[PDB]
């Protein structure tokens, strides 16, 4: 009969029982988001956004909420740290239960589908078959889908009729949820402009819906018709996974590299930012100014806020994660409790040596402590004897600045030692080990987790799309080949390939 | 060995629900062979 | 055959001229592909907004109500976006313009010329003659102060002269 | 641990036993696909479209299950005529003598590195 | 609104009863070991 | 076999399956703006790569404040 | 055709013992058969002509404009530009608007004179190439007259074309205008 | 107008007239000559 | 013509007008499935293996559910 790998082929060709099947799906895909909501919302710990932010304890599906509106709860607080007095319908809470309710009435809608199949409007009145006037029916798809993005530029991201969306500072330190004008013109193709968000939505929702205009009104050419066989279905499966898998490639790079639509707040910092010491230049140039100011190091490290420091930390960066290491960062260094300041390496005569910083590739780094120029000085030696470069012979005393451990100065080798293992993965926290029973391995952050997944998934659906364009293209020898093959595919038989009116 | 704990949960589900999902495709199958003749 | 206006153009069909101050303009062709009655409708419309706006640009300038604060023209428009009289002309058009929607319906059936709504309160052209005449003359003016309104408001922004001001000193 | 400790000892990738059983597996995956890839596409229709197209082939028939032709044709217009194997029996053949061959000889590699006669 | 004329039988033979248990057991055994961690 | 109110409202939505403008209709301008939509992604995507620079488009996370 | 077969037309040859091409014969205007590349076989002779015409025009307008813009700068101009000629004036032109005003108009001129006049040609319409109507001292009504007069607006604008080239050319090669260009002949002794 | 964006605009212009007009006009001029016979 | 005449915004698409139905069948699979006849030498080797007994044991064996059930039904 029909193998298990066909088994969704049977509602090929009914389009009523083919609306069933996707309403179910739709109705599968809201109950999880609202059941993935719910269970993070179960799973939060709203207490401390600075250095327990949202996705540090693995929250996916939340950010995603965060970003274009509900930042609040029903308990009374927020993801931007402040108290809500009066939440309203539309928190986590309510986004939740509104998902699991569409789910259920798209499952009943897919009940009723199911049984009630044989509708007219499904069958072609010239011939009488069930059908799908695909051309007239996408154009009205492109028309919804115009003024759904029309409306979520002009009045949602604008802020005209909605919250607008996240927006956030270079440094991921002040961030809200604000309406953003749209920035018509070249700055609205910067991707870290969040305002070329909604110059986007309106004018592509506007040409989106002149081009629906077009499709319900202009009946598609004969010869792209054949080509592309657009009265069968399964072409516009196929240029749909096409479209699908390109969306998740772009989706997959603006996350791995970063935009205006992933704030570092919401994901984490991209791998790039502790590539290029994005965060540790400046906090260098705060505290250089600060210095300039007349402040001292104690004072200039203690105007640092801990966020910023929290943001220059190895552990937070996605690419030191793994493929097995799962659960939340959280589960891995600690939950971050406070910073432990600036660690400035005196050697002995007073030279400020700096530990070599762990680069993202290395799961483990040799702990080596620069000059200024950057002649290896000081290291922790892997072999004693015959030692050159220890801490022991050139001596070296930590001095923290900032911090809890602000103002205390460290002169003995074993704890000069320890705490350049801790200067290796950047800035320096005190992390709890105990709640979470962590284990002391990184974890990726929602960023990396996000890019794996969806690259993974672009691929095979472009795998998807190449299967079932290949299929809609030969659709006539599914079963396989008869006997004409043999007289056409003859070397010199006839001039052109294929075509049998040449010789 | 600290091991997970849902790993259990993961490595005996993943086996059972494809397992008992061939299974039936195996059983109603031949169930209906049988109810042809 | 070929347009007295765009001797070099060849004559748009639509345009046969029995409308008033049809001269067989129309090089892009906008009437081949639209119902000339509609665009002869968005013609008389837009230019009689014209014409009113042009006279009353200038009534400003010479003259502003004592009631009202004194602003050129287009200071204005922002002064009564606030003021709320902004409100109350743009809310009447809108309610005039809705049994405009209506008698658009009826052009579309030919129930209607276009740019016809019976306003002859003092039966000025009552001539059939004169109707001629006095559509030639409604069609130039309104043809003339579309162009009139643009300069006046342009040359404000460019210029901040009320027209009578600037023309008094360039 | 016992590759990466021969690769230390021997450079077992620069030597050409191995280059060649690398070859030998590359290439022996190339043509089972191939293979694969011409004969499945070539099937003769025997079956409906409500039933898989391996029941179009019953066990033990006299008849040839696809084309020969239609993939050698196929395979002509992809790369040159001449490539093609013509002959299905030398076509079996080589599908037999390349992973062989290039096991045979990267097994040789490995017995002549263990006399330490490593690559280059 | 009655019987559906696109309803079809479906079947899974036996050798692809063995191939599916196979796959699945062998899934298991792989990823088990990375799963407990 | 059904007739409901919702179906009659959409069925001339639906009732022009297999209708086709004869010969190759508008596949001219299908290929213009498929040449301008390539055109456009591929500006946006140098822009981004930072391979075309433009004045007053930053990208980098320090444009945004 | 003025003269024909004497100075256009059939039996005359710019490359002579070459067959005149293909697609030209007699009737186009400044046919002495000379499509050496053969694109006669490609393009349409209308819209070659269209271009042709066109060139020629505005070469001409150019060409004069070079010239007399070393002569005579209009005093406002002149003060605004500071003494410009050429690509420089382009270029400060650009910024006072006159360039940007005379691109605004002479658009304007073609999307509603050029534009649907050339698709009117291009499909049956009697205006020939180049043939908007402008005689307004209708100069020629001799159909004597406006053949040479045809064969002379090719021609004197097609020394344009080449002309237009050369003086830009050896602007930027020289600094001179092309009033400049010829005094100081050799225009070598100084790059200017 | 950036150093980067009149390289951009010269890429596109040397790619029409070097890669895409010239294998464009070949083709047509083959296809006009070489035709087939009985089409 | 005129530059909006044209694009023929007015005559459809601007080549589209007055469209016909597409006849073939796009959703059409192929089903000439053919006959090989019979050698006399597969009548021997068919003979040989019913003598052995080849052709008993499993009768199901190759055949789908509907070729099986349709053959049940004779
Ligand atoms: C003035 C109005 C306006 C403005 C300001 C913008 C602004 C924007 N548009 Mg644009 N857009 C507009 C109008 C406008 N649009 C209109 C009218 C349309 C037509 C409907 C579009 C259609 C459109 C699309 C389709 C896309 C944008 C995108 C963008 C964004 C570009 C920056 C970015 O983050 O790129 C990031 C993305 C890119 C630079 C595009 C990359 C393209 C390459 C070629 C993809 C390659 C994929 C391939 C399969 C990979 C293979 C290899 C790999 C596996 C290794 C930005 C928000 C992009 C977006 O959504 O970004 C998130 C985008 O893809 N716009
Ligand atoms: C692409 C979508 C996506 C992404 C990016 C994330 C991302 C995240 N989820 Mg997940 N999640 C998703 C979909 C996604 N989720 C779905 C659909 C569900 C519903 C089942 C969940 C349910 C879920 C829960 C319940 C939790 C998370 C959590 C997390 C975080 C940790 C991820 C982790 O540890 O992975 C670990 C992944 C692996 C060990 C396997 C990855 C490698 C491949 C895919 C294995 C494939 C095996 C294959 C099928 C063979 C099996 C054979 C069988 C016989 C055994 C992270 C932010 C955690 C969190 O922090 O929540 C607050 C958490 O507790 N997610
Ligand atoms: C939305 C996109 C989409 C859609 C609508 C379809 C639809 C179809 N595909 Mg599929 N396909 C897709 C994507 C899609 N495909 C992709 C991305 C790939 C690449 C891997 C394929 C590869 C593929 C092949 C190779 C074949 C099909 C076939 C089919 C048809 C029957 C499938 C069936 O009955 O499976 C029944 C499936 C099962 C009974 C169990 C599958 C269990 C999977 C493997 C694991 C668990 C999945 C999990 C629960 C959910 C995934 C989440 C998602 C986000 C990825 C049907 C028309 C068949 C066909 O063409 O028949 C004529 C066929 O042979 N597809
Ligand atoms: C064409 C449209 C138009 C628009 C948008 C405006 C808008 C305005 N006019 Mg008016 N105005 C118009 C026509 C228009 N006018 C005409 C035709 C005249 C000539 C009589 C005037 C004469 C006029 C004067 C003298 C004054 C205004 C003023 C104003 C302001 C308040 C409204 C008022 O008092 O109107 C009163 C106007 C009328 C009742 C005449 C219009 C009647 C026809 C049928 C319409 C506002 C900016 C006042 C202003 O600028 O204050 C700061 C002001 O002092 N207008
Ligand atoms: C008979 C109906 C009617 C009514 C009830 C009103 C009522 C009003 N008009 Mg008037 N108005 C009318 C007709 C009417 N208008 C018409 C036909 C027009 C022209 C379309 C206007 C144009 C107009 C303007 C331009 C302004 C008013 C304003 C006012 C206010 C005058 C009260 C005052 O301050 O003394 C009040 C809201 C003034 C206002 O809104 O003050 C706040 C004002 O500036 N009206
Ligand atoms: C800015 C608007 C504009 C527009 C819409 C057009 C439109 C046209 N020009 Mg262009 N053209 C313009 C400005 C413009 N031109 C200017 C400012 C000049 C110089 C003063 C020219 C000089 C010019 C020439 C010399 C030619 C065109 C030609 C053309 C045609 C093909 C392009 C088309 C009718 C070609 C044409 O009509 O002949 C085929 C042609 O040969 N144009
Ligand atoms: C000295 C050169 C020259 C000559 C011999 C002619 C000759 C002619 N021109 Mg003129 N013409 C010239 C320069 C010249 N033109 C220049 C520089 C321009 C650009 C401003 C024009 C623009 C122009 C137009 C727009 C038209 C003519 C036309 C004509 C014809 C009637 C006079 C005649 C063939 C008319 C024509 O083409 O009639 C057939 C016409 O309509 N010419
Ligand atoms: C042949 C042909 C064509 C053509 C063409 C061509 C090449 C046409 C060329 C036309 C030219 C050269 C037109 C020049 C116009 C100049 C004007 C109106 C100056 C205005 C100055 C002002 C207002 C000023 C000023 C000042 C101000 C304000 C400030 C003061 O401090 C300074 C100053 C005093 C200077 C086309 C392409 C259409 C094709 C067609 O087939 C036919
Ligand atoms: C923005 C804004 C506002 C506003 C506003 C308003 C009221 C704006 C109104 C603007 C108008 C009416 C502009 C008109 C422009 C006309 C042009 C360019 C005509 C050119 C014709 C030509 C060249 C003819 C050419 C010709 C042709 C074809 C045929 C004959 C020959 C020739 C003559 C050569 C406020 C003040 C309310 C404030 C608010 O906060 C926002
Ligand atoms: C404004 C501006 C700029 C500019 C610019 C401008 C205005 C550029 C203009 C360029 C032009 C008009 C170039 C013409 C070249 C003509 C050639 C080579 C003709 C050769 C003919 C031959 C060999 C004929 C041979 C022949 C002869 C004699 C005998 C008969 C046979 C025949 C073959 C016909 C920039 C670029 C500087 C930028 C600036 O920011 C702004
Ligand atoms: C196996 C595997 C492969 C790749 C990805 C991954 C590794 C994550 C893993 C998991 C994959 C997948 C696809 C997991 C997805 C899980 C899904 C879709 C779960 C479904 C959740 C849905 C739920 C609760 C819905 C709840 C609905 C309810 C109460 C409805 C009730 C109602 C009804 C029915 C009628 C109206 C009234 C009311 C009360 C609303």
């Amino acid at each position: 009969g029909l193998p298990w790998y066909r088994v969704h082929t049977v509602v090929l060709n009914d389009p009523g029982r083919l609306i069933a099947v996707h309403l179910m799906h739709t109705a599968l895909v809201a109950g999880w988001a609202g059941s993935m909501a719910l269970y993070e919302l179960a799973v939060f710990d709203p207490s401390d956004p600075v250095l327990n932010p949202m996705w540090r304890q693995g929250m996916f599906v939340m950010p995603f909420m965060a970003r274009i509106g509900v930042t609040d709860s029903w308990g009374g607080w927020s993801v931007t740290g402040e108290s809500v007095a009066n939440p309203g319908f539309w928190s986590f809470e309510g986004v939740a239960l509104a998902h699991i309710g569409l789910s259920g009435l798209l499952f009943l809608a897919a009940v009723w589908h199911w049984v009630y199949w044989d509708l007219e409007l499904f069958r072609d009145p010239r011939t009488g078959n069930p059908a799908l006037d695909l051309p007239k029916i996408f154009g009205i798809h492109l028309l919804l889908s115009g003024v759904l993005c029309f409306g979520f530029g002009a009045f949602h991201v604008t802020g005209a009729w909605g919250p607008g969306i996240w927006v956030s500072d270079a440094y991921g330190i002040t961030g809200k949820v604000q309406p953003v004008a749209p920035a018509w013109g070249a700055e609205g193709f910067n991707p870290f402009n969040p305002s070329g968000v909604a110059s986007h939505h309106i004018a592509a929702g506007i040409l989106g819906f002149l081009a629906g205009i077009f499709h319900i009104a202009v009946r598609p050419p004969q010869r792209l018709y054949r080509a592309l066989r657009m009265g069968n279905i399964e072409t516009v499966l196929s240029s749909s996974i096409a479209a699908v898998f390109w969306s998740a490639f772009i989706t997959t790079g603006t996350m791995w590299y970063g935009s205006a639509t992933t704030p570092i707040e919401l994901f984490g910092p991209t791998r790039y930012q502790w590539d290029s010491g994005y965060f540790q230049q400046e906090i260098e140039r705060r505290v250089e100014n600060s210095l300039n100011e007349g402040l001292n190091l104690s004072e200039a490290w203690s105007r640092i806020p801990d966020k910023l420091a929290f943001y220059d930390y190895i552990g937070n960066n996605p690419a030191k994660g793994g493929l097995f290491r799962a659960g939340p960062m959280n589960k891995g260094d600690g939950i971050a409790e406070a910073w432990l300041g600036h660690p400035i390496f005196q050697d002995k005569e007073g030279k400020e040596l700096t530990v070599r910083r762990m680069p993202a590739f290395f799961e483990t780094f040799p702990v080596i402590l620069v000059d200024k120029d950057g002649i290896i000085r000081a290291d922790i030696p892997f072999r004693r004897a015959e030692s050159k470069y220890s801490i022991e012979q050139v001596g070296v005393t930590v001095s923290f600045y900032g911090g809890k451990l602000n103002g205390q100065v460290f002169k003995d080798a074993p704890t000069v030692k320890k705490y350049a293992r801790k200067a290796q993965l950047g800035e320096v926290l005190e992390f709890d080990r105990t709640t979470l029973e962590s284990d002391g391995v990184f974890r990726s952050s929602p960023r990396g987790w996000y890019t794996f997944g969806h690259a993974n998934f672009a691929l095979l659906f472009f795998l998807g799309h190449l299967w079932h364009g290949s299929r809609t293209l030969f659709r006539d020898v599914f079963s396989g080949i008869g006997a004409e093959v043999t007289e056409q595919v003859e070397f010199g038989a006839f001039q052109k390939l294929g075509d049998r009116s040449t010789k | 060995m600290n091991v997970s704990v849902a790993a259990y949960l993961a490595v005996l589900l993943g086996t059972f629900v494809p397992v008992v999902f061939l299974v039936t495709l195996y059983i109603q199958s031949e169930s209906r062979k049988a109810g042809s003749s | 055959d070929f347009s007295a206006a765009v001797p070099f153009l060849k004559r748009p069909s639509n345009l046969d001229g029995t409308l008033a101050g049809d001269v067989g303009f129309d090089p892009l062709g906008f009437s081949d592909v639209f119902d000339l009655r509609v665009l002869r409708e968005a013609e008389l419309k837009h230019g009689r907004f014209a014409m009113l706006a042009v006279l009353g640009f200038l009534v400003q300038e010479v003259y502003t109500f004592p009631f009202f604060p004194k602003m050129a023209p287009v200071d204005a428009h922002d002064y009564f976006v606030t003021q709320g009289g902004g409100s109350q002309i743009i809310f009447w058009i809108s309610f005039v313009e809705i049994f405009g929607v209506v008698a658009l319906f009826e052009l579309i059936q030919g129930k209607r010329d276009a740019g016809d709504f019976a306003f002859d309160p003092l039966g000025l052209g009552k001539d059939e003659a004169t109707l001629a005449r006095y559509k030639v003359a409604e069609i130039k003016h309104a043809r003339l102060a579309m162009i009139a309104i643009g300069g006046f408001i342009h040359q404000f922004w460019v210029t901040k002269q009320t027209v009578l001001e600037q023309l008094g000193n360039f | 641990n016992f590759m990466l400790v021969f690769q230390a000892e021997h450079n077992i990738l620069m030597h050409p036993f191995h280059q060649l059983g690398v070859a030998g597996v590359f290439g022996g995956s190339l043509f089972s696909a191939m293979h694969g890839s011409l004969v499945t596409s070539s099937l003769i229709r025997e079956t409906t479209e409500n039933e898989s197209a391996n029941y179009g082939y019953k066990f033990g028939q006299e008849e040839e299950t696809y084309n020969i032709v239609a993939a050698h044709g196929y395979f002509g217009r992809l790369i040159f005529q001449y490539a093609s194997f013509n002959n299905s029996r030398a076509l079996h053949f080589f599908l037999g003598l390349w992973p062989v061959v290039g096991i045979w000889f990267t097994a040789l590699g490995v017995m002549t590195m263990a006399f330490n006669l490593n690559g280059f | 609104s009655g019987p559906n004329p696109n309803k079809q039988p479906v079947e899974l033979n036996r050798t692809s009863l063995f191939w599916g248990l196979l796959l699945i057991f062998v899934l298991a055994v792989l990823f088990s070991s990375y799963f407990f961690n | 076999a059904l007739r409901t109110r919702l179906g009659e409202l959409l069925r001339p939505l639906n009732s022009e399956y297999g209708k086709v403008a004869p010969g190759w209709g508008t596949t001219p301008i299908m290929g213009f703006v498929m040449l301008l939509f390539f055109l456009f992604l591929l500006i946006i995507l140098q822009i981004y790569n930072s391979s075309l620079i433009i004045e007053n488009v930053d990208v980098d996370w320090a444009s945004l404040g | 055709l003025y003269k024909d077969g004497i100075i256009q037309g059939l039996g005359v040859e710019a490359i002579p013992g070459a067959g005149r091409p293909a697609n030209l014969d007699g009737t186009l205007v400044g046919d002495v058969g000379f499509d050496p590349l053969g694109f006669s076989n490609w393009l349409d002779l209308r819209w070659a002509r269209e271009a042709e015409i066109k060139h020629g025009r505005v070469a001409m307008l150019a060409a004069t404009g070079m010239i007399v813009q070393d002569a005579y700068k209009f005093p406002g101009f002149e003060g605004e530009f500071g003494g410009a000629a050429m690509m420089k004036l382009h270029n400060l032109a650009v910024e006072q608007g006159a360039m940007q005003q005379l691109l605004l108009w002479l658009g304007l001129l073609e999307i509603i004179s050029g534009v649907p006049a050339i698709i009117q040609t291009l499909n049956g319409s009697e205006r020939q190439p180049g043939d908007f109507g402008f005689d307004p001292l209708n100069c020629g009504a001799n159909p004597d007259t406006l053949a040479r007069r045809q064969l002379t607006e090719l021609k004197n604008g097609r020394l344009a074309m080449i002309a237009v080239g050369g003086m830009v050319h050896h602007y930027l090669l020289v600094g001179r205008g092309p009033i400049e260009f010829i005094t100081n002949i050799p225009n070598f002794k100084n790059p200017l | 107008m950036t150093p980067s964006l009149s390289a951009f605009i010269n890429s596109l212009l040397l790619g029409l007239f070097v890669v895409v007009i010239p294998i464009g006009a070949a083709l047509f001029l083959v296809s006009q000559s070489d035709r087939v016979t009985r089409t | 013509d005129t530059v909006v005449s044209s694009l023929y915004k007015s005559l459809g698409g601007a080549l589209d007008k007055t469209a016909v139905y597409d006849e073939e069948d796009q959703l059409l699979i192929l089903s000439d499935m053919e006959t090989f006849p019979e050698t006399e030498l597969g009548r021997r080797r068919v003979a040989q293996a019913e003598a052995a007994g080849w052709f008993t044991g499993n009768p199901s064996f190759g055949k789908s559910l509907i070729e099986y059930s349709e053959e049940t039904k004779k």
